[PDB]
């Protein structure tokens, strides 16, 4: 591929420059090339990979929603459907790319808990994005299975305040509410996650307290929205 | 939709 | 030529959808396809073309400026390499726009307003090339920008009143070219001043007053910065 | 220096 002749460290460096320039397609392509060197990603590198693709797919999802709304209104020529399909196909291509990187390179049995949960959460997220545009049962179950494996690891190997564990619970609860037609489960998960983190905040330094409480606040925002 | 993790 | 099989009217429709979805690369590609049908553009369509490409090139210019700033401060090869990558993509977009204007928007333009609009646009896109060019190539680009702007100036003085907003915006951009690109601040000031005074004389005959006065203040801001 | 904003 186009990144095969570039040094791993240069790909990482350019991913950081692309982020500074808000060139997220480039950032994602550099991080993909770095993944393809076959070495594990550090914590910082995992965050670069995630930010890059989040921004790419985020723009596609937002455009898909705009076009789908226009299409739904026009349904009370073929152009609106054609263009919504074009954006949808590009979005699915990016999700397939990410899921491919996760399955071929990043998801392993032998990881530390922090990386294993991070990547399984990511798998759940990208199946969830595919589910948003599908018309779906099998994609929904793939997202559920990935989130559930991540949840099982996170409850056994991480404290209830761990920010990766908290963000996984936040997104799995959104999955329950928005995708899986399970709002009661979504609310229960957000509640118990918030309460179990609250009870352990006293163990945290000032820095860890900030990281954990910021995600707890997001859980509470969703809880107060939903109830 | 409900907001997911912003990062 | 990827748009060659799509109807002109469908391309215009999709350009407008792309704008609503903030998909400006798509919007520009659709408008390029429409231009390549070989028919004149309406005023609305000319504005769609300009908005689409300005959003694309504007993002590239901003990224190039971010990277160039990091490069200046750093003074490995990575910053330069990535700046050059963005630079080449920006040059490609400008070459694309210039190719549409030369094949054959300018020569086919059916009225003075459209001809000036396109010749100004030619000056602008050579100016964007000049911002990143060096050496003898920069000197040729600068002469090309000046020649396009000057042809637009000649037409607008013969065919448009001095308050005409298109004429005023041409003078604004040509004066910016003199000051920022051609190292000719005295030409920049003289042009902005003459344009300002000749429009001011006719402000009382206008309904339009809002439009012309807005661009006069843009000329004034530059004069204040320059004097 | 700013050019025409559109
Ligand atoms: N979300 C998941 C991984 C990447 C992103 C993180 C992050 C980005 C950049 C550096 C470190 C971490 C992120 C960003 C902003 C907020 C959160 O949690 C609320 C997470
Ligand atoms: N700048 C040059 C052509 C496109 C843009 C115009 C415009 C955009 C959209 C519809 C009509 C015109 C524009 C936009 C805003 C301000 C100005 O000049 C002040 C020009
Ligand atoms: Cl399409
Ligand atoms: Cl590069
Ligand atoms: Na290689
Ligand atoms: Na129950
Ligand atoms: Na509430
Ligand atoms: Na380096």
């Amino acid at each position: 591929g186009a990144m095969g002749s570039m040094e791993r460290a240069s790909l990482i460096q350019k991913a950081k420059l692309a982020e500074q320039a808000e060139r997220y397609e480039d950032m994602a392509a550099f991080m993909k090339g770095a993944v393809e060197k076959g070495e594990e990603l550090s914590c910082e590198e995992r965050n670069l990979l995630s930010v890059a693709y989040k921004n790419v797919v985020g723009g596609q999802r937002a455009a898909w929603r705009v076009l789908s709304s226009i299409e739904q209104k026009s349904n009370e020529g073929p152009e609106v459907r054609e263009y919504r399909e074009k954006v949808e196909t590009e979005l699915q291509g990016v999700c397939d790319t990410v899921l491919g990187l996760l399955d071929s390179h990043l998801i392993k049995e032998a990881g530390d808990a922090e990386s294993r949960v991070f990547y399984l959460k990511m798998k759940g997220d990208y199946y969830r994005y595919l589910a948003e545009v599908a018309t779906k049962k099998r994609i929904i179950d793939s997202a559920r299975s990935a989130y559930q494996e991540a949840m099982d690891i996170s409850k056994k190997e991480m404290p209830p305040t761990n920010p990766i564990r908290l963000g996984l619970a936040l997104n799995f609860s959104v999955f329950h509410y928005e995708i899986a037609n399970s709002p009661e489960e979504a609310i229960s998960l957000a509640k118990t996650t918030f309460d179990e983190a609250m009870a352990d905040l006293h163990t945290l330094s000032e820095d860890s307290y900030k990281d954990s409480t910021l995600i707890m606040q997001l859980l509470r925002d969703n809880l107060t929205l939903w109830t | 939709r409900t907001p997911s993790l912003p990062g």
